[PDB]
């Protein structure tokens, strides 16, 4: 990508969606590249995340004020590239280049989900999930994360 | 033009590779992979056992005087089962060129001594031992040069923890400096910096 | 406006003094021995 | 008093600063650089500078090179102003240290001001300079540099005609041409014994090569003519700041290569892209592209080379200090022969060795 | 400016330079600590246009060392004798002060 | 198997050497405690030099054993010199650190090592 | 191009007043009392030397000395806890430990420096996108005791409450450079 | 008629009787070339610089010219180059480099980055 | 000469590591997992070598995170696992190997989104 | 703002003070604990809030270059009022 | 200058008041620094001076780096900087003499 910017006018802002405890959505951030909406309604079976608008405008999110809450709904976090619906337990805690990754799994539930308990000096900051296609197919669930 | 870019000499690219060949079919029963780098700078690998007869041919030979030995490093890459790649960089004065020499070892595959040949060497060839474990045939005093009179260690060897494993302070129980192992108030912080994406396509490496 | 970016003023600085200069002074060589002879000299008397 | 064998235990300012660069980014470890010979501190980070930027392929703009030799031919002066001094000061002579450390001040003024530091300043980084020049301070280096010729007469008055300081120093250290490469000298022990040799001349890294300039060579080998040479040099480099000054191209003072230097303070607060490579460029540092390079640069104690190793990642994997002093002070043992106490004293100046770069 | 012109001919002719042109310390000729605003100028690459990265991105012009006679594949190795480079001139005298 | 001697055709070649280094030691504990102003008494210097070589006795590799033998050597150069002081010398001793205990249920009382 | 410093242009020429001048030069210390004539020059001369105390040494507004956190005019914290500092800080001499404040913002709760880790290298400023640390030109903060060394968020905001009428017109100053 | 009073370099003789050190060198390393294997790269290449370098000593008598057309700097620099020179003669025909090479590197030995 | 030698490279003697990280100390080599924040697959392709973490504990006076253990920063990247293998072997380290855990190749197809009688029908957009 | 704790220790902007039985105490014996008296919760809070004619305003610091990244807010919330992330200021519109 | 306050520089601790750790203070050098500090006769003061020598400063993570000179010797005053400017110095220098201005030992010693 190029290393400077032929930008000179006025950027555009959204408003954001306080969309339930997990996540925290500042939709003024998004790339709009439908990641959420598809794993929402092939995964969780949500079915209540999509597009609105179009052009410049083409806002993402729930139309009305609802709760996207659902078993798989942390998730969301680790699929937008972009932090534009990020979880609100780690907002602003600790940062990646501190933190020191290592390997663990869950034992709230007994399929046995593989985790990356991200610590940052002696304590547990985050709980990411770990790539097994046995089990925890890249995903973990709301209660271990 | 472009100013970013640096300026390309390439005619130093082909004087260099010319000579590169020319030693390579000059000695061959040590000399392995001569290469030439972007920055042009030419580089001669070399079995161990064959240190003496280069360095010896590369200061005398009239085509190549290369009579001052700039430095003697050591690269340690725990990957290779032979860690430790001595460097030697030369220099001429006299076809003002600079030439890279290097061979491997290992910390149970000691290498023969150069002092012989250049005097340079004489320090540098300690602080190699000092600081890495590579023992070295020949050299006559050969003795730690930087560490403390008292480690038991190698510090720059990959395995060796950068806060080392003691520490001195002062006692009034013995009422002398003592050694105990390290306690930090602060641990170092590695900080994980790497980039998941590919800067480099060209230097790929396929599975 | 205009870029002022700290450069030299218009025709370069004045030349500096770069070479030794060591001024050369002293009696003749002749002098000085005739001074301290003289000063010998009329001391005895 | 005669000394029969010298056996210098060097490793008293052994802080290791290889192993710590390893562990730090490439814009982290320019620091260990000033700090390794901390009497030329500037000019180190030259080296620095060089190395990242042959292994990253870019070059700096036109006028960041001529800071960097005119600010690098300070540090010459500097240098030399301690090596003709302190070498002074053992041997009995205090007061030319004085006169001419009312001069250092004067220049340190340039360092704080053009950085915010006396000493280290982190000024000269790979991609070109840090931060420009304010406004005068080419006006106030050329008011120092008028007066300068006459402070190096006036210490040149007092110990260079003595008979005290003659037989102090001539037919003392005497290094034979033949043992000064293979021990592996360089810099002013070179030029000394007679050999012509010098980078600024053979293998020009800046504009170095735009610019007019003598090599002073010596004789006979012993510590009065490389003295001669340090007092020598310090009237040929106070030769380039006149050339400097009088062509100063403007311009910018970083490469204009957002991937390697930080943008602007302005840019950064409403552009972007700035903001994510200057967000990056601090955090993770610029990435070099795999490789290896000894770049050796013209320091004023002699070839002063930096070995880069590096591979895919944003901090080095071997970085080798090629410390002038280490081939000067291991021949220490063949200068004094047949020498009393005394000449060793003053045969550890006239290398003009600092141990930082030494033990490093 | 303050030696009474007695004294100023006594270290004037003491010293065996003039010195009073040349003095260190300095007393008016010094820039004035405060100066105007600066407005430093835009480097290139600043275009706006036809400034594609792909053109001068020196980073990525490096390439992997190339290789002469390695022995892992087959490389091969009248011939004249070569140098790593045409000798050094030699240098010519100084003109301005070669003897000093 | 098939690896470059050093100083050893086969072990009890440098068991040999070892042997020689001892008697290095042990001809020198009596005048590093009197050159330099040691607070031990030579009985129990000797026995430092003993336990340090038990600490190594393990080992049967030649290659590993000569280049033990070579730093023992140099760490008898710097003692033989003043090079290494008092400070130095009396760290092999260790009368400062706490004896680390080695009962699990000691372990267990204080810390989380194992 | 080179230049000789200790050789003889021509010799083997000398007579009775040449052979005196040298006579009289040897004879007579006449280059002996020609180094105590520079002596006494110096003696006749100012000193450089300046009251420390009473007259201080000059500075530049890049100085670099005691740190401090800077606040926005209307009292707001400039610090957002971007951490970038610390990241680049090659003497990991900063710590931050930042969580939300319970109004909303992105605050710090943990901004110790340790003055005896860092090295005055200015980084930290140049690195920070509101410029919340900066450097302030107090070089004069010695202690009796290791510990007022360890600055915290308490103490760099005090410098930073109290340098402000000095920090605002150094960066006012150099901005434009940066 | 000059003969350099004063070399340049300190440690150097004047070396006042050139042309006949120089015949004598470059053609005693042309008798012990003589005694290589023919194929080994050493004598020919050798060879062709001894001989260049010697018919040069011969086409010139003044010394001036002489260092000039035979760019190895002064006389004596060129002169301690052919002892020099004489000497890895001697050295290469018992270390015997044309041999083939010997203990080709094991897999991965200059791959890098690692 | 060579020599015959059929016992296990050893050198744990000349290291000078201290005997409490010999035996105690435990290694990891793995290949490190994907940041899945990320997408990309850089971080991986290397076998590294961590050692078995050990207590940390707020500092009395400022609440840093103080150790006492030298080993805990250190991380060893290595080319494939059998070289990473005999590196802890032969410096007398335990060590336990996670296998690689490369991704199976998935099969998309951008026309199953618009399938006229399967399931996969998408949606949206 | 700042309230002292039960124990009479003076009670800092992050919260934190010691336990009338915690040791670490003994530091303040004889001296004091600094604490900065000008919060920065009460302070942005004095501030009035801003009126403005368009939908999306931007903020910076003030100065440009002497303040924050140039932002853009979102003004379309009638029941909230838009927040500069940066700096604490906020903005409504009508 | 510090001839002003009557302070100059001897080369002996036999003949030195104060004692300025003035840069690193590595392994191989610590037990001389502490025999040095011990041949100064009391009462003896020490003026840690850089980032280096008060703590580990840039190196204190190094393996032969002792973290500060306040592990052993027993500093007096902690002059920061790196280098600390040469006024910073001389303030310290300063700000010790009016440590010593306020002793008190001969006080005490009556209500001993
Ligand atoms: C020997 C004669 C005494 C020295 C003298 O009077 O020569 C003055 C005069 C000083 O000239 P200068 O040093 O180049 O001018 C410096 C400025 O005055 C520098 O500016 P300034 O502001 O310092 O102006 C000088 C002013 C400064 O104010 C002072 O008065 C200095 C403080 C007085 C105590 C010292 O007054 C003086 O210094 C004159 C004081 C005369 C000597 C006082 C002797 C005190 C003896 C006390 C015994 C108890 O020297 C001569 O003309 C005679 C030189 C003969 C020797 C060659
Ligand atoms: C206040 C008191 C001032 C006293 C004078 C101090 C010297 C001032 C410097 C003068 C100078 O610059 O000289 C340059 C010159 C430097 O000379 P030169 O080195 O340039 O010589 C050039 C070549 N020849 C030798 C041919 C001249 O020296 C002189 O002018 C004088 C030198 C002779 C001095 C002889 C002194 C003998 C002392 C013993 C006699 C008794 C004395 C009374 C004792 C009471
Ligand atoms: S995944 Fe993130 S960036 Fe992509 S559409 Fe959803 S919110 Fe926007
Ligand atoms: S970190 Fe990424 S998502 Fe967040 S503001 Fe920067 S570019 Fe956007
Ligand atoms: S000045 Fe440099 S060393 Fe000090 S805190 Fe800032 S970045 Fe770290
Ligand atoms: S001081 Fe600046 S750089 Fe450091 S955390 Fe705060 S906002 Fe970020
Ligand atoms: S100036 Fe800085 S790096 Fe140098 S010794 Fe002092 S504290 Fe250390
Ligand atoms: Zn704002």
């Amino acid at each position: 990508g190029s290393d400077r910017s032929r930008f000179l006018e006025g950027k555009r802002a959204v408003e954001d969606k306080n969309i339930g405890p997990l996540v925290k959505t500042i939709m003024t951030r998004c790339i709009q590249c439908t990641r959420c909406i598809r794993f929402a309604s092939e995964i969780a079976g949500v079915d209540d995340l999509g597009t609105t608008g179009r052009g410049n405008d083409m806002q993402v999110g729930t139309y009305i004020e609802k709760m996207f809450m659902s078993e798989l709904s942390g998730n969301v976090i680790d699929i937008c590239p972009v932090g534009a619906l990020t979880s609100k337990p780690y907002a602003f805690t600790a940062r990646p280049w501190e933190t020191r990754k290592t390997e663990s799994i869950d034992v709230m539930d007994a399929v046995g989900s593989n985790i990356v308990v991200s610590t940052r000096t002696g304590e547990v900051m985050r709980i990411l999930p770990r790539m097994h296609e046995d089990i925890n197919e890249e995903w973990i669930s709301d209660k271990t994360r | 033009k472009r100013p970013t870019v640096r300026p390309r000499s390439d005619v130093t690219h082909k004087q260099l590779s010319a000579f590169g060949e020319y030693v390579a079919e000059i000695l061959p029963k040590y000399v392995q992979q001569v290469q030439v780098s972007c920055l042009d700078e030419l580089e001669i690998c070399i079995h161990p056992d064959g240190v003496i007869p280069t360095l010896t041919f590369l200061r005398d030979h009239t085509n190549a005087q290369f009579k001052s030995l700039a430095d003697l490093t050591a690269v340690d890459v725990p990957t290779r089962q032979n860690r430790f790649e001595i460097v030697y960089n030369l220099l001429s004065l006299r076809f003002n060129s600079r030439i890279r020499v290097k061979t491997y070892a290992d910390e149970l595959t000691p290498i023969d001594s150069i002092v012989s040949v250049h005097i340079a060497a004489n320090w540098y060839e300690r602080e190699v031992w000092d600081m890495f474990g590579v023992f070295f045939f020949n050299h006559p005093d050969l003795r730690r040069i930087l560490t403390d009179y008292g480690f038991e260690g190698h510090p720059f060897r990959k395995d060796f923890p950068l806060t080392g494993y003691v520490e001195l302070r002062y006692d009034d129980e013995v009422k002398r400096v003592v050694a105990e192992p390290v306690e930090l108030a602060q641990e170092f912080r590695k900080f994980d910096l790497n980039s998941p994406w590919e800067a480099f396509p060209a230097y790929r490496q396929p599975p | 406006s205009k870029v002022k970016q700290d450069m030299p003023p218009p025709g370069g600085y004045g030349p500096i003094d770069y070479k030794r200069n060591l001024p050369r002074r002293g009696l003749s060589g002749y002098s000085m021995f005739a001074v301290g002879i003289g000063a010998l000299i009329f001391g005895y008397w | 008093e005669m000394v029969r064998k010298c056996d210098p235990h060097i490793g008293l300012l052994h802080r290791g600063t290889e192993k710590l660069i390893e562990y730090k980014t490439y814009l982290q470890a320019l620091p260990y650089f000033d700090r390794l010979d901390y009497v030329s501190m500037m000019c180190n980070e030259q080296a620095y500078s060089i190395a990242v930027e042959k292994l990253l392929n870019i070059q700096p703009p036109p006028r960041a090179q001529w800071i960097r030799v005119l600010f690098g031919e300070i540090t010459r002066i500097l240098n030399h102003i301690m090596a003709v001094t302190t070498h002074a000061l053992d041997i009995g002579a205090m007061t030319p240290f004085f006169w001419m450390f009312e001069e250092r001040e004067k220049m340190f003024e340039f360092y704080e001001r053009v950085s915010g530091a006396r000493m280290h300043a982190a000024y000269i980084r790979p991609g070109g300079v840090h931060q420009d020049l304010p406004l005068g301070l080419l006006d106030d280096i050329y008011e120092f540099s008028k007066n300068f010729s006459l402070r190096i007469d006036e210490v040149e008055e007092m110990l260079t005609n003595n008979r005290i300081w003659r037989n102090r120093t001539v037919d003392i250290g005497v290094v034979t041409a033949e043992d000064a490469l293979n021990y592996g000298f360089s810099g002013v022990m070179l030029r000394g014994s007679g050999i012509q040799w010098d980078l600024r001349k053979t293998q020009p890294y800046d504009v170095y090569d735009q610019v007019e300039f003598d090599v002073p060579i010596g004789s006979r080998g012993d510590c009065y003519d490389r003295y001669l040479c340090r007092v020598e040099e310090m009237r040929q480099s106070l030769r380039i700041i006149e050339q400097c000054l009088n062509k100063m191209p403007p311009g910018e003072i970083k490469v204009d290569d957002a991937k390697v230097s930080p943008p602007k303070r302005a840019e950064m607060k409403t552009s972007m892209e700035s903001l994510i490579h200057h967000f990056k460029l601090y955090t993770e540092g610029y990435q070099v592209p795999p490789g290896a390079t000894y770049t050796a640069i013209e320091a004023p104690k002699g070839e002063f080379g930096v070995y880069l190793v590096s591979d895919g990642s944003s901090r080095p994997y071997r970085c080798k200090i090629k410390a002038p002093g280490f081939a000067h002070l291991a021949g220490l043992d063949k200068m004094s022969k047949g020498h009393m106490l005394a000449d060793v004293v003053a045969i550890i100046g006239t290398q003009d060795i600092v141990f930082g770069e030494i033990d490093r | 400016a303050s030696a009474t012109r007695v004294i100023q001919k006594l270290r004037n002719w003491a010293s065996g330079q003039d010195l009073q042109a040349k003095l260190q310390l300095r007393y008016q000729e010094i820039a004035k600590r405060t100066q105007p605003p600066p407005k430093l100028p835009v480097g290139p690459s600043h275009k706006l246009s036809n400034n594609y990265y792909c053109t001068r991105d020196g980073r990525r012009e490096v390439v992997p060392p190339s290789i002469i006679m390695s022995s892992q594949k087959a490389l091969v190795s009248e011939k004249k004798a070569v140098t790593p480079a045409p000798p050094m001139k030699r240098w010519e005298l100084s003109k301005d002060q070669p003897y000093l | 198997t098939s690896v470059k001697p050093i100083f050893s055709r086969d072990l009890n070649e440098a068991k040999r050497r070892v042997r020689e280094l001892y008697r290095a030691w042990y001809r020198e504990v009596p005048n590093t405690v009197h050159l330099m102003q040691l607070d031990i008494t030579v009985k129990q210097g000797r026995d430092k030099v003993r336990e340090m070589f038990m600490k190594n006795a393990h080992v049967t590799d030649p290659r590993v054993v000569d280049l033990l033998v070579i730093k023992g050597k140099m760490e008898l150069q710097e003692t033989i010199k003043v090079w290494k002081q008092r400070t130095h010398v009396m760290r092999f001793f260790h009368e400062t650190e706490t004896p680390r205990p080695k009962d699990f249920l000691s372990k267990f009382y204080m810390g989380h090592d194992p | 191009t080179y230049k000789y410093v200790n050789k003889k242009e021509q010799e083997s020429e000398v007579d009775m007043k040449s052979a005196t001048d040298n006579a009289a030069r040897i004879l007579m210390w006449t280059e002996l009392i020609r180094g105590l004539g520079m002596t006494l020059s110096y003696l006749f001369r100012e000193p450089a030397t300046i009251n420390y105390p009473f007259e201080k040494g000059p500075l530049s507004p890049r100085f670099r000395g005691e740190h401090a956190l800077r606040r926005y005019p209307s009292g707001e914290e400039r610090c957002i806890a971007c951490k970038l500092c610390e990241a680049i800080c090659p003497a990991q001499a900063i710590t931050i430990e930042a969580e939300p404040r319970a109004d909303g913002s992105r605050r710090t709760t943990r901004y110790d420096i340790d003055m005896t880790k860092c090295i005055y290298c200015g980084f930290c400023q140049e690195a920070c996108p509101v410029d919340a640390i900066v450097e302030g030109p107090n070089f004069e903060f010695s202690t009796e005791t290791h510990e007022e060394l360890l600055y915290n968020k308490e103490k760099l905001l005090n410098n930073g409450d109290k340098w402000e009428a000095e920090i605002a017109a150094n960066i006012q100053a150099d901005y434009l450079y940066r | 008629g000059l003969l350099k009073k004063t070399t340049g370099l300190v440690g150097l003789a004047v070396c006042d009787t050139p042309h006949e050190r120089l015949t004598i060198l470059y053609t005693k390393t042309l008798d012990i070339l003589k005694h290589f294997p023919k194929h080994a790269a050493y004598r020919k290449y050798t060879e062709q610089i001894t001989n260049e370098k010697l018919d040069m000593v011969k086409a010139e008598p003044d010394v001036k010219k002489l260092e000039a057309l035979l760019q190895g700097g002064e006389v004596e620099e060129v002169i301690l180059q052919a002892e020099k020179e004489l000497s890895l003669a001697r050295k290469m025909l018992k270390w015997k480099p044309w041999e083939p090479l010997v203990e080709e590197p094991p897999a991965n030995q200059w791959k890098w980055p690692i | 000469q060579l020599i015959t030698v059929d016992e296990k490279l050893d050198i744990t003697t000349l290291t000078g590591v201290p005997e409490e990280h010999i035996k105690t100390r435990k290694v990891r080599i793995f290949v490190p997992a994907r940041n899945n924040m990320q997408s990309g697959v850089n971080n991986t392709k290397k076998w590294k070598m961590e050692f078995d973490t050990r207590e940390r504990w707020e500092n009395p006076l400022m609440g840093w995170a103080s150790t006492a253990d030298p080993l805990s920063n250190m991380v060893l990247t290595f080319s494939a696992k059998e070289d990473a293998i005999a590196f802890a072997e032969k410096n007398g380290w335990s060590y336990d190997v996670e296998e690689k855990k490369v991704p199976k190749p998935k099969s998309k197809s951008y026309g199953a989104n618009f399938s006229w009688n399967k399931r996969t029908r998408v949606s949206t957009k | 703002g700042v309230q002292v704790s039960p124990s009479g220790e003076k009670i800092t902007h992050t919260g934190q003070v010691y336990d009338e039985k915690d040791y670490r105490r003994v530091r303040f014996v004889d001296r004091q604990k600094e604490v900065n008296e000008n919060f920065a919760i009460d302070l942005i809070a004095q501030q009035p809030v801003n009126e403005v004619e368009h939908r999306i305003i931007a903020c910076d610091g003030g100065g440009g270059a002497l303040g924050h990244p140039k932002v853009y807010i979102n003004l379309d919330k009638e029941t909230k009022t838009g927040t500069c992330g940066y700096c604490g200021l906020q903005f409504k519109q009508h | 200058d510090m001839d002003r306050f009557g302070v100059v520089f001897r080369a002996s601790p036999r003949q030195a008041d104060v004692m300025i750790v003035a840069g690193t203070l590595t392994n191989k050098m610590a037990p001389a620094l502490r025999k040095v500090y011990d041949q100064m006769p009391e009462p003896r003061y020490v003026v840690s001076m850089g980032s280096c020598a008060n703590g580990g400063g840039y190196y204190h993570y190094s393996y032969s780096v002792v973290r500060g000179c306040d592990r052993i010797v027993p500093v007096d005053i902690y002059v920061p900087g790196c280098p600390p400017t040469a006024e910073a110095l001389l303030y310290g220098i300063l700000q010790l003499q009016r440590k010593i201005k306020r002793e008190q030992k001969l006080k005490i010693w009556y209500r001993r």
